[PDB]
């Protein structure tokens, strides 16, 4: 129902080996369950091996609630059930952050959806359902003064957090970087607001000096300072400060004010600023401001190129480098009304799907076929409760002639993903942008 | 313990898959109502855990339906009686 | 090192290299700096050691006892990741303890915080389990240090007359005419409080400090004698609470900066007021216990060089972004400009400005990236990944030489990255004019 | 008493650097995960007081990580086995 593991693949299909190895017809919660203790390998596999629970001793179990063996294997389906198991071990992983489903997951799913086969299969071997999820877990895990306070989250540490070697490039506005910096040790208008027009850039020279602290070389003592991020706890955490002050605050969006620490870098607009020193004058004093113009567009290209790995993550980017030089250079000047590096991004989104929608699209003149189809199954609906079987069975047998029928032309369009999977180049890029102009 | 029960079926091949195993020592009686197939199991003395253990494999096709069973004999249409797995097994099975 | 410690820190560490070879391993990881610290045997650090029963002699005999010789490589040591933390925290256990400066101590409390490691298990070995070891230093550093001041001093609010007692206060310049004029308008009973317009600017705020040190010492009527100048001010659940805990003390006088919050006249409620050359017209148009009580004097734009003097007073204080004191030559221009040129402010702040506008500035063309040399470490880079990669690979020793390959570069690198020491000793602690008229001509 | 464990090195080199020692009666594998390397070091028969020792030297190198050491054998990416140490030693020092 989407994409696992080999582990897990090899593990369902390995159910099927066991659909038919006892003749069975659909393929329920008990074959998964074979599936895993039978590949053996598997976190889940591992884990059986735990409870007591090998092969011999389950399979046991099952011939002994089911046996031989229409070897009917007419081209067998699931149980509902276990396709709710499989649902099931999809959520099993969203909890868990596991970015794709395997082994363990799908016992994970098993437990949650405990009526079943399976489940009898071992509250029968005396092993109730939870001594079980608990085996699974216990092969699975994770990833300061004033902090106390503080580190909430609000408000993740800038700097000991890309102090763990954890941090990337990253291309600025690397003279953008430094102007943060003649401010930020002043003693005039000494805290910086980062005025520019919205974005990205603007969070990125944060994660400069961040970066400028720790490795390393900067001045007029700025050393073990950490850069901190984002009403029923408001003041409270601001008191860790008033007591121990290596900290600068990066905002967001107000000013609790200059009682006296607080150093902080600001978030907001052309104008948006003019709405701070008007009514004055703590601007025109403490915040003091600098611009984003906006990044090289050479730097620009290379910005994606770091992200290009992270979307990758709904399929066809990495690459193509050819595809991102569009990106950056068509907003530049043509529309052209943005910042030079937040705009080519969107762009990439706007296609960083419509490529994945496109493949997911419906066959030709094939619509028909639903419609007929449709009413088969209804006309067997009616005759079934008036019965009629034959008269029907019939029908079933005739439903199910026109069901393989259809799938293989919607099966027949993974022939489509090929045809744009992972295709890329500006073809897919500008046509977005025969409407923004 | 009890050992009668009322299960609810999504789409009606769900039934047809459920027939083609044993039923053993089970009259069961199947309805057609809310456009979902009801079916009605009434095991004959058996043990606790021997029944526990059979309903498992049930729901494997079917979940349990908070159903009073009354709204059915009443309200619902009948298809098969007393053999109502077994009949299915006859016309679909092959 | 990675900073400054006291001699006795830096001489226990370097002693922990001592004992780095003393015994021939070749990393020194926590288990030299406890070495370090009870073999220098005079630190706080030290003398705790002496306490918990642990003397040179136990110490060593443990750690022999679990490494031994000795390859007498001595290839130029490094230090284990461990003991880089272990001092990247002693550093922080003195943050914690505003101890300025790291020392013997600080550097056996960053041990005990990041316990997973050698020293740590000597001890767990020798029955002394971390918690009674950071109890032993502590219990040898501590502290440091009228009724009514409780509820007031505490709030909230800089006691004037404090920072004025040990003298550890500024000058500052005058207005020292203008000083005066503010005691007439606090020594009567008809207009009693005294209300400061100028431009801001003028650090108005600055005429105040004035009275602390005369009142003090001390000329001032036997009318003001034994009394306290402090400061806030504007408008929250500290209600009516400390302002009680005030009436309930005659001996205090008051500065503010904003709205009007007036319970005036009613206590000994005194005030100094410094509002600008305007919002002053929106008060005693509120009136009329406006141009009563409170009561007002007019606050200059300093002699312009006058400004000259306030700046080179604080001058040795601006030490601190790292080039004055000096150049004098360079503050007359500061100010000198402002007054004629640009030309919107203050004849004091302005100047100010324009030091701190280079007061880090320089300090900064310092720091910036050496010769193109921006290209290595765009070089350097291709490389870990090759090297990394390939270890990902192996390829193995398709990355021994891969990594010589790498630090062959680093070296060369931060070896130009430290020839841009002199980029300090051309700009660092220079000043003069030129680096200001560009200031100043970029801002017009 | 647990007699094996899984540690994370910052970058590579302390690894190389930790090899530069004696491993002794030591199993030990090498795994690459999230850009930083994992080391699975797994003592055969000593006492505790003999491991808790040993483990000591390991974290002036190394942090002991929480992570579930069957999480790297299946999701992780192996470099060396059984003798991971022994090996960065051959090509790497000198």
């Amino acid at each position: 129902f989407g994409r696992f593991t080999e582990r897990a693949q090899k593990v369902l299909a390995l159910a099927q080996e066991e659909a038919l190895r006892l003749g069975h017809n659909n393929i329920g919660t008990e074959h998964i369950l074979l599936g895993l203790v039978r590949e053996g390998e598997g976190i889940a596999a591992k884990a059986l091996q735990a409870l007591g629970l090998g092969s011999e001793k389950i399979q046991k179990e099952v011939e002994s609630l089911i046996g031989r063996g229409q070897e009917m294997s007419q081209t067998i389906h699931y149980t509902p059930r276990a396709k709710k198991v499989i649902e099931l071990s999809m959520d099993e992983a969203r909890k868990l952050g596991h970015s794709y489903v395997g082994t363990e997951h799908i016992l994970l799913g098993l437990i949650r959806e405990g009526e079943g086969v399976a489940a009898r299969v071992l509250n029968n071997l005396g092993v109730s359902l939870n001594k079980a999820r608990q085996q699974v877990l216990q092969l699975l895990g994770s990833n300061s003064n004033a902090n106390t306070p503080t580190l909430d989250s609000l408000a993740r540490d800038l700097t000991a957090i890309a102090k763990e070697d954890s941090l990337d490039p990253v291309i600025g506005r690397s003279k953008e970087i430094q102007r943060v910096i003649e401010v930020l040790s002043r003693r005039t208008k000494n805290n910086p607001v980062l005025i520019g027009e919205p974005g990205v850039g603007k969070t990125a020279i944060a994660e400069g000096l961040a970066q400028q602290i720790i490795n390393n070389e900067v001045p007029e003592i700025l050393r073990d300072k950490r850069v901190m991020t984002l009403e029923d706890r408001l003041k409270k955490v601001m008191d860790e400060i008033r007591q121990a002050g290596n900290i600068i605050l990066f905002i967001d969006a107000k000013p609790s004010l200059a009682r006296g620490e607080l150093q902080c870098i600001g978030a907001t607009t052309l104008d948006e600023y003019r709405k701070y020193i008007e009514k004055d004058a703590a601007l025109e004093r403490r915040f003091q401001p600098i611009q984003v113009d906006q990044p090289s567009v050479d730097e620009s290209i290379q910005i994606l190129q770091g992200l290009r790995d992270r979307y990758e993550a709904h399929h066809r980017v990495s690459i193509t480098d050819d595809a991102i030089e569009a990106a950056v250079k068509l907003s530049d000047r043509y529309i052209s009304d943005r910042f030079l590096p937040d705009k080519a991004i969107d762009l990439i989104d706007e296609a960083g799907s419509k490529v994945r929608l496109r493949s997911f699209t419906t066959p030709p003149n094939l619509k028909e076929l639903e419609q007929k189809l449709d009413e088969v199954r209804k006309e067997k609906d009616a005759a079934v409760q008036s019965q009629e079987f034959e008269k029907a069975a019939s029908l079933r047998d005739t439903e199910q002639r026109l069901r393989e029928q259809v799938e293989d032309t919607k099966k027949s369009w993974k022939e489509k993903q090929g045809q744009e999977n992972s295709e890329v180049t500006v073809d897919d890029i500008a046509m977005v942008v025969s409407s923004w102009t | 313990q009890k050992l009668q029960f009322v299960l609810r079926f999504g789409d009606f091949e769900d039934v047809i898959s459920l027939s083609k195993l044993n039923v053993n020592g089970s009259k069961t009686t199947l309805y057609s109502f809310e456009n979902r197939y009801y079916l009605y199991v009434d095991f004959c003395n058996m043990t606790d855990e021997e029944v526990e253990n059979q309903l498992s494999i049930l729901l494997e096709y079917a979940t349990e339906s908070s159903i009073s069973i009354h709204r059915l004999e009443e309200y619902g249409k009948l298809i098969i009686s007393e053999h109502a797995l077994e009949t299915i097994k006859k016309h679909f099975a092959s």
